[PDB]
């Protein structure tokens, strides 16, 4: 699964 | 407009350290993470690490964790990357960047202008700027060629503009070449109407930040 | 590391034509729970930082033209430029943000070819050393080959009709953002003393658009 801390700038639930 | 403005190019000796800064503006500094990405000459982009501007938390690539420290100063709205124990393979352009900011509201991606770090024993040297005057040997048809020779400087880069940026059409600023001496040289040329050499003024503007060299050279027939 | 591999390393198509760039990831970057691929495409033009074009594999950033399109899922991705505009000359990079370290592909250089199959001979200009440089004790002679296509070109130097070898340096621009053309500068560098022992200085140019070599020359002084 993706690591959400790889790029903190990325909100994975935003388009 | 969000902007990221980095410190100037530097040469550093092998084994020494270098500290590049990255001043942010146009947004709330503490809200996002600043990344550091480098690009060695001719090679691909390489991610080094990020720092969360608010809490100062960091994450490093394994390739660099032994030699890189990323830090921030919220009062100055600035991030810093320090690379120690420099080696020839560290010669590269270093970028700070707000990479892939994907927010519920908006999406943006902003980079600094880059900082070239050269790892070398050689000393900093400012360029000489010589005119390449238009003459009968540099006119063909109704076109005249003229330029500036930016000779014997170290390290890279220089920047060249013409007429303080008013002249951009027809300009060719060539890649620098390393001469046998170990110093760089390049030329910047432009083609212009031969008919108007008497009425127009052509000035090349040369900047070599490592030596704080700033030259304006009028190029006359 | 999730290794990103691009194919081809370089491509050339005509203005108007379709360019295709492939990127493959060593690991699946699709998250089934949100049906998102953690991939971005960047464009990088010479001497500038990269510019974000696509994110989530297929989402265009605002401002990005609709002729740029991303496709693909899991480990196989494609960037397509539907109708190339000559400015699209640049290096394209894939990027994954699924896991640390963040990684980039090796880059795909996109160049332009002329659709009308035409050839552009270089315009040749020659510049004697400036008196300013001569006062410093060195003489640089510059030959300019302007706006030629295709890229292959030959310059030979002749001093007093004798062919020269190994004492000149050349530099070539990147392909022009507007016309497919290239330019080349060659510099012949001599000490002032050697410069002053000869009369005729000439550069002789060979290119596909020339049915015989072009020689541009001057007599010292």
């Amino acid at each position: 699964n993706p690591d959400p801390n790889a790029n903190p700038n990325v909100d994975p639930n935003a388009n | 407009q969000v902007q990221l403005v980095q410190s100037g190019a530097e040469v550093k000796k092998p084994g020494a350290s270098v500290k590049v800064s990255c001043k942010a503006s146009g947004y709330t500094f503490t809200s996002y993470a600043i990344h550091w990405v480098r690009q060695a000459p001719g090679q691909r982009l390489e991610w080094m690490g990020w720092i969360k501007a608010g809490n100062g938390n960091t994450r490093y690539s394994q390739k660099f964790q032994d030699r890189v420290t990323i830090t921030r100063d919220t009062s100055a709205s600035t991030a810093y990357m320090e690379l120690s124990s420099l080696r020839s393979e560290d010669t590269a352009v270093y970028y700070c960047a707000l990479l892939t900011v994907i927010t519920p509201d908006d999406t943006f991606d902003i980079w600094g202008q880059g900082t070239m770090v050269t790892v070398s024993s050689a000393s900093t040297k400012g360029p000489s700027v010589f005119p390449l005057a238009p003459s009968s040997k540099s006119t063909s048809g109704g076109t005249a060629a003229l330029g500036c020779l930016v000779k014997d400087y170290f390290p890279e880069p220089v920047t060249v503009s013409w007429n303080s940026g008013a002249l951009t059409s027809g300009v060719h600023t060539f890649p620098a070449v390393l001469q046998s001496s170990g110093l760089y040289s390049l030329s910047s040329v432009v083609t212009v109407p031969s008919s108007s050499l008497g009425t127009q003024t052509y000035i090349c503007n040369v900047n070599h930040k490592p030596s704080n060299t700033k030259v304006d050279k009028k190029v006359e027939p | 590391d999730i290794v990103m591999t691009q194919s081809p390393d370089s491509l050339a198509v005509s203005l108007g034509e379709r360019a295709t760039i492939n990127c493959k990831s060593s690991q699946n970057i699709l998250y089934s729970s949100n049906n998102k691929n953690y991939l971005a495409w960047y464009q990088q033009k010479p001497g500038q930082a990269p510019k974000l074009l696509i994110y989530w594999a297929s989402t265009r950033e605002s401002g990005v033209p609709d002729r740029f399109s991303g496709s693909g899922s899991g480990t196989d991705f494609t960037l397509t430029i539907s109708s190339l505009q000559a400015e699209d000359v640049a290096v394209y990079y894939c990027h994954q943000y699924y896991s640390s370290p963040l990684t980039f592909g090796g880059g795909t250089k996109v160049e332009i070819k002329r659709a009308d199959r035409t050839v552009a001979a270089p315009s040749v200009f020659i510049f004697p050393p400036s008196d300013e440089q001569l006062k410093s004790g060195t003489a640089s002679v510059v030959c300019l080959l302007n706006n030629f296509y295709p890229r292959e070109a030959k310059v030979q130097w002749k001093v007093d009709n004798a062919l020269q070898s190994g004492n000149s340096q050349e530099s070539v621009t990147e392909q022009d953002s507007k016309d497919s053309t290239y330019s080349l500068s060659s510099t012949l560098t001599l000490s002032k003393a050697d410069y002053e022992k000869h009369k005729v200085y000439a550069c002789e140019v060979t290119h596909q658009g020339l049915s015989s070599p072009v020689t541009k020359s001057f007599n010292r002084g």
